[PDB]
Order: structure tokens, then C-alpha cells, then sequence
């Protein structure tokens, strides 16, 4: 009677979903074939004989990644209809994903959503996973979220995107995709959690002591954060925080709902022995600038509202003590119109570690979400990228060839400028 | 006779009420199954105050439980002493109110409110002489605040000639686990003033201070704080259940404590609170209790009584004591601290002695002080409100449920009115 | 006190009428010239000063002079109404946007936005390096404050800025030491019978325009009036050494 | 509750830290791997499962010595991140350590000092170990000390430096580095403890009868002194002397805080059999000129303030009799304005002996700290050395080319002139 359904679009979304469903199957004891050897009800449906079906919809205009999942070790987990595939990729083109190649598939996915949301009694929202840089993760997510917003007006949708990094990048037309997706991510979703690859690369290089990390480690970290978010819905603790509660706690004004996530303690199995990892230590580890998963310095901003989802062996007195020492510090600057800025939540289930991965089996962990004003830097850089390319009209002919109109490029830019201006004008004193 | 209906709303209220029922049942000698294995006939004489007899000779609490999320019903029923309640008195919703006053009072609570009135009506029309009601809730929230306010308004509209006793846990500045507390607190206490006869402002900061300082506990969980609150609760209404040399029901306390109609917000206390190590270094006599009650480090509301005179004080003693002792002690307490009492009240202390003490003690006492310092506890909240409402922060979530902006100004205006009325007598 | 435009542009009705009421009140003759300029059918179009461009041949002291004459040409504001709202704690990139739009519009300028303009102009030269200086002073039973922009090109200290007075806002690169510069400012301040009380020095500004580093103003602060000038000079020279070696952080 | 964090900088600092931490591990019973088979709280932190981590921060701009610690026999003790390294040393150059190579590493160490200080409920002070001759142990310690003074303005910092010797030296630009380091060690410190290598070599040649000593013996003796200073925080005794009580009774004026340590009885394992080692004898031995660990002559100067930290089998009556006998001696010349200048402390913990060391199992020991005026001469000689080189501007092009300026040399020298004038001023 408390549920949310997951949609994974594009290569990045599907590949993160792989790690996510590995983690969820591990936490509740579900075998890879879906057979258990009532907390699973949030993410799994029981269909007689103990078969567990995830509430997932895997979608990709290109069939190679979905085929990789179909042939992988979880072929028996999902039922086959959920894994939807196109014929040819969007090819890093927003206009192919949204207009040309998205039309032929969108109905075939929407009805599937209409099926899944008709099986559950109480539904809390959606967990959409995508990437900004791609042509699928931008255009197809735009189409899907528009359709859902006109369909289900009052169901929260949580995007978990992957924003492009400042320097590290793997495509030439990323700014054009991200600026075009800024319109859908605003005004349709309810809480978008930006993430970068460069920040997690630094975290794996420094904390975990891995010189050559690949995408699997990043996917595992993001899966840990999402499993921490959707933890009060599955287990029980001293304080419980569902979706709408932390939505009311975080979002001050309707148009600024872009928190940046954090996690702690991320440590290798070797350094664990020399560490105590008390509540105060992990609570202080969340606020240092060397742990943010967006390549931006939080010291050049202020925190509007914060949310500290604890889990494991924690008690509220320690949390109050740690929050007190945080409030004493002058480096951590809060905003004057938010005299109380912490939404605490404690859970009894400790973190789970995947066997193939590299993370210490710690006894308590905290997930920190912050609606800080430092996020604008992560946007501002990207605008400059757009400004450098659109001045020469470079690559625009590819987009206008697929039916897209040119004025939308300037409309998206002015929308993004308005978003940055609104995000900056709050946070001023008094 | 003089039976009491008990209601509980929200997680905090439900947990405190569960502990209260454990304490009461242990006091009366009631099996967890609801059967009676007592020893003294005084336990069974006034069992009807809180319990209903049921066929097979078992006792069911006269309790009603409500929440908008069904998890707390599961936790309460699964926990100890969870099977005594009648299942049909449970009332649950689809999902919680997040933390939204307008959601638990206008949109999502208005649909469930009819069931709670219906079960309350059935419980109250299945008795002969009803004294009043008792609710537990928290001001800083959506369910316990909004639903509780709606419930008391409806019940008072339906029973003008009864009394209420809301044991509300106010929000404190230091320990804070929510971002929109001032809005909810102001919106609720706007309606508690006019729709209630007594309100006992408990606070979590003062409770934690009691655990660390007096009890000397390493890891105080919510169980300990709920146990202290339950001890106060059982102390307040003991005279309705046991005989005493000088007894006082709820209405006697109401007409003694309250000089003027708006001034009914109390601050409780309890003694003897002693650590495990320091059991043997005390005499356990009336002087010790009287000194411990009036200690400023023993009030359950995080206020300093030294910054305000006591309008009126009560002390419901519990045990086998002499009465000359109590009178001389609570006379010289007033004379010694005359600067901390009101000049235009000739006597500020109403005593009451009951023979039967708590189970694990030889004697005890419950302090119920109507101090004028309580304005501070509200003043801070008002400041926080003005910090947020100046910029309308987090406000669209409340307007989205059909709640206008002028309600906030009305509640704040009334809040300042009450604080001014309390400050007027200093 | 002078008020600040905050409606972006154009100027809204409220600030418009407020400024006109202010200037009507303070001007002793008042309504005559005010109404004449309001109801003037035709007025001379002011010219647009052209932003100078850096050239390698011409020397750097002449560059600072050139920026100073452009700033002088921009008709220092004494209308008593700020036109471009500035925040001290705001990240630098916002101040660069403010500087470039201000150059585009070319309106009257006060000391704070003058030093911001100086930073914007001099941002293109790694050899040049600049920082802020502030004074809190006492005169006629009231405290006042002033801000200027110091420069440390070619191992020499110089100063730029703005003021209603003449010699308090411009010095050349002719100072061996920062102490000589600040004591010259103190002597010029004494020349108006104004007593300096406190002096504040910040940090070298980064040369990257599109960055979020805020501007520091209070990294060093002294009460100049109380203490004898020898200790002031010693502490200041220590601080200058600490700055030019980039040690301070 | 009573905690200090020690910082070791440069090769000399790290190599003395090796001996210090071996000594503390032997003192409190901790094994080399950290597992004990509540006095440890001053230096160690328990981390669950009975594993104790030191409160240490090893620093160096070259990974050659810290690498030996990492691969040495104490690899499992220190936290792996505490050991901080660079890529290229300071190269006996002050400016390379204070300006160029030091600025790329200071943040990584200040973050860890902050992380360690957060774990302390009540912090007493710091213990910085370094050497004056080096470029790392001068420039980097100057940088770190400035930053710590700005951050932790209240805690007291106790230096333990290895001052250059008069004759024996292993570097050509020691005077420059020392004169540059003196500003930081005078401005930001609280009690700088100077040491010479020639003095300790002579001590081992005479008392211990070791004809061919090396740096291990010197570091072991210095470590024994440091263990004697911080004994009152860890153990208990009749008269306890913590760091602030210690600092008072020794610092009469804010700048006169350069005492010089001593120790007794230091003897071979065989010579102890014939020697009585009563309290009077060790007290007299502490005051002889042949046991000072600075190559200096105390007979040509007066003791301003003194402090005798005893430990082992002692009782106050013998201490009082010994001090009375000392005060009547004519060679022991005290200053007039200090009618009493003996602070006394006693502990019940006798000294420990490392298994591989050449020291006797004594029954009672004394650490003798003195704020005498003779140490001016120990500085004066070094100033003479500076005067010989700076006249020719020899070796100055390295310093100016690395980033530093030229006036710093002149102002450091004038500051030393001022310091020597101040030391000569008192005792008149
Ligand atoms: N003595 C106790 N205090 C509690 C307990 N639970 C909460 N509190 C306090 O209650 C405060 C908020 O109360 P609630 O979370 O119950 C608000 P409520 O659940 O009634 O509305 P919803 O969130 O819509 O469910 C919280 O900050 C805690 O400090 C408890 O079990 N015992
Ligand atoms: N964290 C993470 N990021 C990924 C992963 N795979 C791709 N990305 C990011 O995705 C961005 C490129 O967009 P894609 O998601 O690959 O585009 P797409 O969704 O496949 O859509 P098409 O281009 O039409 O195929 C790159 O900048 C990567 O940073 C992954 O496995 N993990
Ligand atoms: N007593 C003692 N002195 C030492 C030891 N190691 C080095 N020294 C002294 O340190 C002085 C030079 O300082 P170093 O430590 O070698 O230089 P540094 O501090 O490492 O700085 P760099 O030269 O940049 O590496 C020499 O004169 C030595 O006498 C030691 O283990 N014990
Ligand atoms: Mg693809
Ligand atoms: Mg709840
Ligand atoms: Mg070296």
C-alpha cells in the first residue's frame, strides 16, 4: 500500500538500473531468478508460487543494452514485456528522441505504465533514471514526462539524472541536449537529483583508493544513494520519512527542487580498521566539500534546507548532538529565513554491500540531501558551453533536419537564465 | 462513574499513549491479555474509570487510536500490551499527512474524521457519567496537530458540558527534526486556546535534560521520555481511582488552577527522580520531595521558572504521609520564595493526598505549576514564524490544499494576543 | 542616505519619483531647474565613451592612467542614487556580468562600482595584479567609509578609485612600499580634517573572470588612529610580504 | 580528556618520532600492530575491537623516510593517511619549503590536524618535532606553525628542535636556515627545547662508554626526555605538573621561553652495579656541566627558573634535602629576583627500557629543565657563522631565485640581536 514504479531510459539509465536491482534483490533476499528462498512490496509484485516481478520498465531506442540485459544473469527476473526496444538509436540527437524516433515507441511504453500503475493499490510516485547528455535520455524523457504529467497530475516523479561534468566529457553536442532538457526537468518533475561522473571518480580515487575505476563503481554508489532514499518505505525506524514529507521539507518555493546528494561513510575495507566511524564523524563527513557528488564547492553558497537520512545503529541523541556541533560551525552557512533546516530520519536496517563490489561492511551510514545555492555553478559552466557553440550555429542543421524548430534553442537558453536568476535571488539576506 | 475517554493521534501521541496504558494496567494489576490478577480490592473498585468490562470477565481499555498512515497501528498492536485494545476502535488512513497542517485538517483528514467521531460517540454513549476526554498529540506536525485540532473542535461542539485534557508535546528550538514546525504549531495553538480546558505543554529538550542530569542515563531512547510523561499522566488523575484523605478530581484542579478563562496552559513535574547509583544516599521523605519538585531543573517544559511568578500551583501527593507536614512544607516554600509568587493571590498552592503510591516506590508527588514564564516557550516559536512567513517560505504546500494566506496572519495575531495576556500579570 | 535602483532597467515609477523628490528637496532653488529639465522638449544626446583596448607597445603606468581618464570621463555620480545594485558576498561571475552591462550602459558611477569596473578592465593582464582597500573614518561627529583599488604592477604600488574629492581617488605606480601609499592616503585625508579610524586590506583578486570566488575585504584590519605609525608600518610590510608570496589563506 | 597531538616534520622529526612511538608503545603495553594483549588516552585512540591508533601526523616533502616507516615494522600502527608525503624535498633550502613546495601540501595536512582535533574531547596542546638545519624542517614548520596559530589560537605548542652544533655539521647553509626559522620558533611557540648532536655524542662517549654511536642512540635519549615531560598527564603521583602549570614557573617574561633539558642517571648496564644512585647523587649529577644536552657552559650564566620532574621511587623529603644542598652551592648561581626557582613533580612510574637499547634498568629518574641565561652563547656562535657568509652573499642566489626576498636575512639577524639583548638584559 506504498509503492513507486521505476523507468530506466537510455544506456546510462539502464546500466544504473542493473546495479540498483542487483542491490534490491540482495537486500530482501531475492534470488537472481526472482524466487525467494512484506517489506518487498514497495518494489516487487508477488504472482503466486513465490515469483517476484520488479516494477520496472526498461526502455531504449537502441536494442543492444536491453539485449545485454535480456541475455545477462537477470533474464529470469523481469518478465519479458517490460523490456521495450526500438530499431535505431537517437544518436545523441534530442530531435530524434523526442519527435522522429520517439513517436513510434511512446504509446507502446505508456500503456505498459498504465498496466503497472493499475496493479498497485497505493502509489507514491515514479523513479525515472536518465542522462542529460544523450539524445534518448533527453528527448525521450521529455516526451514521457510530458505524457505522464498530463496523465497523472498529482503523482510525484523523481528524476535521477547524470549532469555533464565541467571538463570530463564524452560527446561534442552535450550542451545542446542539456539545455533542451532543462525545460522538461523543470515544470514536470518534483525532485531531480543531479550527479556528475568526475565527482564520483574523485571519490573513488581518494576515499576508496581505486586508481582505475569504471562505470560499475559509479553505478554502485548511485544505487546506494537511491536505496537510502527509498528506505523508510520498506523498513521501520525511530523516524520515518516518505516521499511527500521530505518533498515538503526540502522544496521551499515551487520552482527550485534541485538538491544534490551525498553519502557517508565511503571507505575501503583496509582503512576501516583504523577508523571509529561514530555518528559525529560520519555526520561531519557529509558536509566537507570533498564528498559532494556534483563538481561544485558548497562553501561558496548557503544551505536552504537539509535532510539527513540516517540508517543502521543510530539513536536520536547522537543526531541532535551532531547537528548542534554543525550549527556551531561558521563555515557551514545557512540562510536566515530558514531558522531550522534539518529534517532527520533514522532507520534500523544497516547498509548492504554487494559481494563483487569494494565497500566496507560498516554498521551505520547517512545520506545527506541539500537544497543549497551552490548548484548554480554546475549550471553556469554549461551555459557558457552553449554560448560558445550556438554563436556559430554549429551542429544546428542536424537538429533542424529532424523537424525541430530553431527558436526553441533560444527559448531554452532564456528559460535557463530565468532559472539561475530565480535561484540566486533567493538566499539574499532578510 | 466519572469515566474518561482517551484518544491518541500521530506517532508521538500513539507511543506516549501506549506507555501510559502499560503504566496504568500495571498499576491496576491487569494481565497483558486483559484479565485481572490483582491483590487489593481497591484496584477493582474504580476500574471502570478507564476500562470497560467485557464478557468472560476481561477489561478492555476505553481508548481510540487514529493516524493517517497505517504503520503506527501495526507497531502499537505488535508491541507489548497491544492486544488489550478492541480492533474496531482502530482508525487508519491511506497515507500520512507528510508534515502538512492543511492536509490533516481540510483535505485528507476531513474524510476520516467521521469515523473517529462515530467511535467516540459510541464509546461516550455507552456510559452513564462521563467526566471528560484525554488526547495526546504533537503541535509540530500535520496529523497530530491538524487532526487533533479538528477532533477537539467537533467534540466540543457536540459536548459543551465536559472537559478536555490535551497532553501536547510542544516543539523546542534546540532539538528539532522538522523544517515546518512553526507553521503547524501556530496554526494548532490558535485553536487549542478556545477549544480546551487544560493543556500540559511537554517538551523534549527538558526531558532529555532530566535524563542526562538526574537519572544519569548513557543512552536515553524515546522509551524513557515516554515513561516520564506516562508517570505524570498517571499522577494527574489518581484521585479519581483511589481513596485519599484530601482528593481532587479534574474539575477541582480546573477551578483551582485557572483564574481567567484563557490561562489554562500548564507545566508539569514529578518527584522523586533518582539515579541508580544514588539510591542509598537519600531519605525519601516529604522535605526531599518538596525540594525536588520546585527545583528549576525538574520542570518538563524547557523554561526557566525564575523569570516568572507562579499564578497557581498544585501538588497531588501519593503515599501514606501526614498532612501537617505537607501544609507546613508548602507554606514555607511559598514564604521562602515570595518573590517568585503572585501578590494578589493569598494562597497559590492546592494540595491533594492519595494513599496508594506507585508500584516501585514508598511515596511520590506530581507537580502541576501554572507559571507565567510559559510565554517564553511560545515567544521563540513566534520568532521562528516571523522568520519564515516574512518570505512565504514553504507556504505553497499549504495553499495547495485550499488554505488562504490570511489564516496565517490570524493565527499569529492571536498568538501575540495570548503571549501579551500571559505577560500582563508580571 | 542614498538609495539603490533594484528594478533592473528601466527605472520604475517609485524609484523615479523618489529620486525626483530627493533632488527637489536638497536643491535649494529646487523646482525651477528640476521642472525645466523634466519638461525640456529636446536635450543634448551624451556621447558614448569608447572602452579602451590593451596594446602591447604602450606601457602599463599609462594603461592605469588611461583607465583613470575613462573613469573620470564617465562623470562620477553625485545624484545620490545608485543605479546598479551590488552585493559584497555575491560570487565574482555575477559581478563580471554587472561590470559588462554597466560598461554597455555607461551611467554615472560611485566608488564601489568604480573599483568593480577597475577589476573588470584590468582582468585581462596577468602581469598586473590588484586588490581592494577600505577606510572607516570619523569627521564632524559621524563615521564615513571609502573604498579604492590598489595595484602592484612592476614591483610598485599604485591606486585607483573614485570620490567627490580630487586627490583621494587616484595615485600612480610610484610607491616602494604599501605603508607609504596608505600613509599618503592618511595625509590626504587629514588635509580635509577627516580622521581615519580603521583601515582594512583584502586579497589579490583571481584572474579568472567566470569563477565563484567571492571578494575578501576584511583579511587584514587595524585601528590606525590608536596605534603609532611605526607598528602600523611594520605590521603592514609583514602583511604585504605575506600577500605577494601568496602565503595567506 | 588530557590529550596532545604530535607532529613530526622532516627527516630528523620523523626519525625521532620512530623512537618516541616505540617508547610509548612499550610504556602502555601496545603491540606493534596496535592490539593491546586508561592512561593511553593521552596519545592513543581506541577504534573498536581493541585497536589503538596514535594521535600523530608524520609529514615530509620526500617519500624516502616515510616510505621506510610504511614498509617498516610499524606499518600496521599508524593510520595509512596520517603519513603524508610529497615528491621532491626542500633541498636544504628554506624558500623551497616555506613558499614553493610547501604550499601544494599544507591543506592536506591541516585537514587531518582538524580531523584529529575533532576526535579530542579536551585538547592540551601540540608537540612539534623538527630540525633547524633542514629546509623542510624550517620552512614547512614555519608555514604549519603560522596556520595552527591562526586556527587554534589558545592551545600551547611545544617545540623540540635539534639546534646546529658548534663544530660538527652536515650542511653548508645551516646558519641561513636556522636564522630564518628562529622568527617562527620565537613568535608562535610557547617552549622551544634546543638540542645539540655534539653534546649527546659526548654524553654517550663519557657515561655510556659507547665509542661509535649513531643517530639511534641520540633519538632514544631525546625520546626518553619527551616521555619524562608528559608523564604527569598519563600516570599519577604525589605532585603532578600538566603543560600549563609547567609553562608557568618557567616563563617569567613572554619572550624568555628557551630552556634546555637534562636527564639523569644515564649509565651503562654494567656500571650501575657499583653506583649507589640515591636521590642526592642524581640531583647533583643533573647540575654538572658535563650532562647538559646543549654544548654550552652553564657556569658562565645564572639559572632563572628551574623544574625537576622526578619519577620512580622518590618521596618529597629527599627531594627537599637535595634542593637545600643545591641551593647552598656557590657554583650554582641563581638570579636575585627569583628567591625560589624549583618546581617539583613526582610520579610513581619508573623509567622504561627498550629491549635493544644500551641503558640500565634504573629505579628512579629526574628530568631537569632550566631557563638559564647561558644559552645565549649557544646562539652567539651561530650568529658569527652567519656573519662570515652573508658578507660575501654566498649561496644567496638559490634563496632569492626560489621566491624569497633579500631583506629577510637582515631582519632575521636583527631579531636575533634583539633576542640576545633581551637575554643579556635579565640577570643584571
Ligand atoms: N517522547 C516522544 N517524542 C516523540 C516521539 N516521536 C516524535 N516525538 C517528537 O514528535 C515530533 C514530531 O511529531 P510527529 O512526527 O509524530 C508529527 P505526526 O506523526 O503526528 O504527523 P505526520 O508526520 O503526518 O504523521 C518529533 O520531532 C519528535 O521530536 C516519541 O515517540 N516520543
Ligand atoms: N554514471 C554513468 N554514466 C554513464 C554511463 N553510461 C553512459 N553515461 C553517461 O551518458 C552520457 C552520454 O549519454 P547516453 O546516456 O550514453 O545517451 P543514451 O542514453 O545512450 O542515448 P543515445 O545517445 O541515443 O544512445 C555520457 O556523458 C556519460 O557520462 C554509466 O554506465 N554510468
Ligand atoms: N639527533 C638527530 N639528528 C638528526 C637525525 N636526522 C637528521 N638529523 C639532523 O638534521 C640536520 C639536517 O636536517 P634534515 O632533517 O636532514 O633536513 P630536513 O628537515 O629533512 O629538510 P630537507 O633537507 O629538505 O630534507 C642534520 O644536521 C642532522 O644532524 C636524527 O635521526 N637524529
Ligand atoms: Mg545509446
Ligand atoms: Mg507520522
Ligand atoms: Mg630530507
Amino acid at each position: 500500500m506504498r509503492e513507486c514504479i521505476s523507468i530506466h531510459v537510455g544506456q546510462a539509465g539502464v546500466q544504473i538500473g542493473n546495479a540498483c536491482w542487483e542491490l534490491y534483490c540482495l537486500e530482501h533476499g531475492i534470488q537472481p531468478d526472482g524466487q525467494m528462498p512484506d517489506s518487498f512490496n514497495t518494489f516487487f509484485s508477488e504472482t503466486g508460487a513465490g515469483k517476484h516481478v520488479p516494477r520496472a520498465v526498461f526502455v531504449d531506442l537502441e536494442p543492444t543494452v536491453i539485449d545485454e540485459v535480456r541475455t545477462g544473469t537477470y533474464r529470469q527476473l523481469f518478465h519479458p514485456e517490460q523490456l521495450i526496444t526500438g530499431k535505431e538509436d537517437a544518436a545523441n540527437n534530442y530531435a530524434r528522441g523526442h519527435y522522429t524516433i520517439g513517436k513510434e515507441i511512446i504509446d507502446l511504453v505508456l500503456d505498459r505504465i498504465r498496466k503497472l500503475a493499475d496493479q498497485c493499490t497505493g502509489l507514491q510516485g515514479f523513479l525515472v533514471f536518465h542522462s542529460f547528455g544523450g539524445g534518448t535520455g533527453s528527448g525521450f524523457t521529455s516526451l514521457l514526462m510530458e505524457r505522464l504529467s498530463v496523465d497523472y497530475g498529482k503523482k510525484s516523479k523523481l528524476e535521477f539524472s547524470i549532469y555533464p561534468a565541467p571538463q570530463v566529457s564524452t560527446a561534442v553536442v552535450e550542451p545542446y541536449n542539456s539545455i533542451l532538457t532543462t525545460h522538461t526537468t523543470l515544470e514536470h518533475s518534483d525532485c531531480a537529483f543531479m550527479v556528475d561522473n568526475e565527482a564520483i571518480y574523485d571519490i573513488c580515487r581518494r576515499n576508496l583508493d581505486i586508481e582505475r575505476p569504471t562505470y560499475t563503481n559509479l553505478n554502485r554508489l548511485i544505487s546506494q544513494i537511491v536505496s537510502s532514499i527509498t528506505a523508510s518505505l520498506r523498513f521501520d525506524g525511530a523516524l520515518n520519512v516518505d516521499l511527500t514529507e521530505f518533498q515538503t521539507n526540502l522544496v521551499p518555493y515551487p520552482r527550485i527542487h534541485f538538491p544534490l546528494a551525498t553519502y557517508a561513510p565511503v571507505i575501503s575495507a583496509e582503512k576501516a580498521y583504523h577508523e571509529q566511524l561514530s555518528v559525529a564523524e560520519i555526520t561531519n563527513a557529509c558536509f566537507e566539500p570533498a564528498n559532494q557528488m556534483v563538481k561544485c564547492d558548497p562553501r561558496h553558497g548557503k544551505y536552504m534546507a537539509c535532510c539527513l537520512l540516517y540508517r543502521g545503529d543510530v539513536v536520536p541523541k547522537d543526531v541532535n548532538a551532531a547537528i548542534a556541533t554543525i550549527k556551531t560551525k561558521r563555515s557551514i552557512q545557512f540562510v536566515d529565513w530558514c531558522p531550522t533546516g534539518f529534517k532527520v530520519g533514522i532507520n534500523y536496517q544497516p547498509p548492504t554491500v554487494v559481494p563483487g563490489g569494494d565497500l566496507a561492511k560498516v554498521q551505520r551510514a547517512v545520506c545527506m540531501l541539500s537544497n543549497t545555492t551552490a548548484i548554480a555553478e554546475a549550471w553556469a559552466r554549461l551555459d557558457h558551453k552553449f554560448d560558445l557553440m550556438y554563436a556559430k550555429r554549429a551542429f544546428v542543421h542536424w537538429y533542424v533536419g529532424e523537424g525541430m524548430e530553431e527558436g526553441e534553442f533560444s527559448e531554452a537558453r532564456e528559460d535557463m537564465a530565468a532559472l539561475e536568476k530565480d535561484y540566486e535571488e533567493v538566499g539574499v539576506d532578510s | 462513574m466519572r469515566e474518561i475517554v482517551h484518544i491518541q493521534a500521530g506517532q508521538c501521541g500513539n507511543q506516549i499513549g501506549a506507555k501510559f496504558w502499560e503504566v496504568i494496567s500495571d498499576e491496576h494489576g491487569i494481565d497483558p491479555t486483559g484479565s485481572y490478577h490483582g491483590d487489593s480490592d481497591l484496584q477493582l473498585e474504580r476500574i471502570n474509570v478507564y476500562y470497560n468490562e467485557a464478557a468472560g470477565n476481561k477489561y478492555v481499555p476505553r481508548a481510540i487510536l487514529v493516524d493517517l498512515e497505517p504503520g503506527t497501528m501495526d507497531s502499537v498492536r505488535s508491541g507489548p500490551f497491544g492486544q488489550i485494545f478492541r480492533p474496531d476502535n482502530f482508525v487508519f488512513g491511506q497515507s500520512g499527512a507528510g508534515n502538512n497542517w492543511a492536509k490533516g485538517h481540510y483535505t485528507e483528514g476531513a474524510e476520516l474524521v467521521d469515523s473517529v467521531l462515530d467511535v467516540v460517540r459510541k464509546e461516550s454513549e455507552s456510559c452513564d457519567c462521563l467526566q471528560g476526554f484525554q488526547l495526546t498529540h504533537s503541535l509540530g506536525g500535520g496529523t497530530g496537530s491538524g487532526m487533533g485540532t479538528l477532533l477537539i473542535s467537533k467534540i466540543r461542539e457536540e459536548y459543551p458540558d465536559r472537559i478536555m485534557n490535551t497532553f501536547s508535546v510542544v516543539p523546542s528550538p534546540k532539538v528539532s527534526d522538522t523544517v515546518v514546525e512553526p507553521y503547524n504549531a501556530t496554526l494548532s495553538v490558535h485553536q487549542l486556546v478556545e477549544n480546551t480546558d487544560e493543556t500540559y505543554c511537554i517538551d523534549n529538550e527538558a526531558l532529555y535534560d532530566i535524563c542526562f542530569r538526574t537519572l544519569k542515563l548513557t543512552t536515553p531512547t524515546y522509551g524513557d521520555l515516554n515513561h516520564l510523561v506516562s508517570a505524570t499522566m498517571s499522577g494527574v488523575t489518581t484521585c479519581l481511582r483511589f481513596p485519599g484523605q484530601l482528593n481532587a478530581d479534574l474539575r477541582k484542579l480546573a477551578v483551582n488552577m485557572v483564574p481567567f478563562p484563557r490561562l489554562h496552559f500548564f507545566m508539569p513535574g514529578f518527584a522523586p527522580l533518582t539515579s541508580r547509583g544514588s539510591q542509598q544516599y537519600r531519605a525519601l521523605t516529604v522535605p526531599e520531595l518538596t525540594q525536588q519538585m520546585f527545583d528549576a531543573k525538574n520542570m518538563m517544559a524547557a523554561c526557566d521558572p525564575r523569570h516568572g511568578r507562579y499564578l497557581t500551583v498544585a501538588a497531588v501527593f501519593r503515599g501514606r504521609m501526614s498532612m501537617k507536614e505537607v501544609d507546613e512544607q508548602m507554606l514555607n516554600v511559598q514564604n521562602k520564595n515570595s518573590s517568585y509568587f503572585v501578590e494578589w493571590i493569598p494562597n497559590n498552592v492546592k494540595t491533594a493526598v492519595c494513599d496508594i503510591p506507585p508500584r516501585g516506590l514508598k511515596m511520590s508527588a506530581t507537580f502541576i505549576g501554572n507559571s507565567t514564564a510559559i510565554q517564553e516557550l511560545f515567544k521563540r516559536i513566534s520568532e521562528q514564524f516571523t522568520a519564515m512567513f516574512r518570505r512565504k517560505a514553504f507556504l505553497h504546500w499549504y495553499t495547495g490544499e485550499g488554505m488562504d494566506e490570511m489564516e496565517f496572519t490570524e493565527a499569529e495575531s492571536n498568538m501575540n494576543d495570548l503571549v501579551s495576556e500571559y505577560q500582563q500579570y508580571q | 542616505l542614498f538609495h539603490v535602483n533594484k528594478s533592473g532597467f528601466p527605472i520604475d515609477s517609485h524609484t523615479w519619483e523618489r529620486m525626483w523628490m530627493h533632488v527637489a528637496k536638497v536643491h535649494p532653488k529646487g523646482g525651477e531647474m528640476v521642472g525645466a529639465i523634466r519638461n525640456a522638449a529636446f536635450l543634448a544626446k551624451p556621447s558614448i565613451p569608447q572602452v579602451p583596448n590593451y596594446r602591447l607597445s604602450m606601457t602599463i603606468p599609462d594603461w592605469l592612467q588611461a583607465i583613470q581618464n575613462y573613469m573620470k570621463t564617465l562623470q562620477y555620480n553625485h545624484t545620490g542614487t545608485q543605479f546598479f545594485e551590488i552585493r559584497k558576498m555575491r560570487p565574482l561571475s555575477g559581478l563580471m556580468e554587472t561590470a559588462k552591462e554597466m560598461t554597455r550602459e555607461s551611467l554615472p558611477i560611485k566608488a564601489l562600482e568604480a573599483v568593480i569596473l577597475g577589476i573588470y578592465l584590468t582582468n585581462g593582464q596577468p602581469s598586473i595584479e590588484r586588490f581592494p582597500i577600505s577606510f572607516k573614518t570619523y569627521f564632524s561627529g559621524n563615521y564615513f567609509h571609502h573604498v579604492v583599488l590598489g595595484i602592484y604592477c612592476n614591483g610598485r604600488y599604485g591606486s585607483l578609485g573614485m570620490s567627490r574629492r580630487a586627490e583621494l581617488m587616484d595615485k600612480p605606480l610610484t610607491f616602494r612600499t604599501l605603508s607609504d601609499l596608505i600613509f599618503d592616503f592618511e595625509d590626504s585625508y587629514k588635509k580635509y580634517l577627516h580622521t581615519v579610524k580603521k583601515v582594512k586590506i583584502g586579497l589579490y583578486v583571481p584572474h579568472e573572470p567566470h569563477s565563484f570566488q567571492p571578494i575578501e575585504w576584511k583579511q587584514l584590519v587595524l585601528n590606525v588612529s590608536k596605534m603609532l605609525r611605526a607598528d602600523i608600518r611594520k605590521e603592514l610590510e609583514k602583511y604585504a610580504r605575506d600577500m605577494r608570496m601568496k602565503i595567506l589563506k
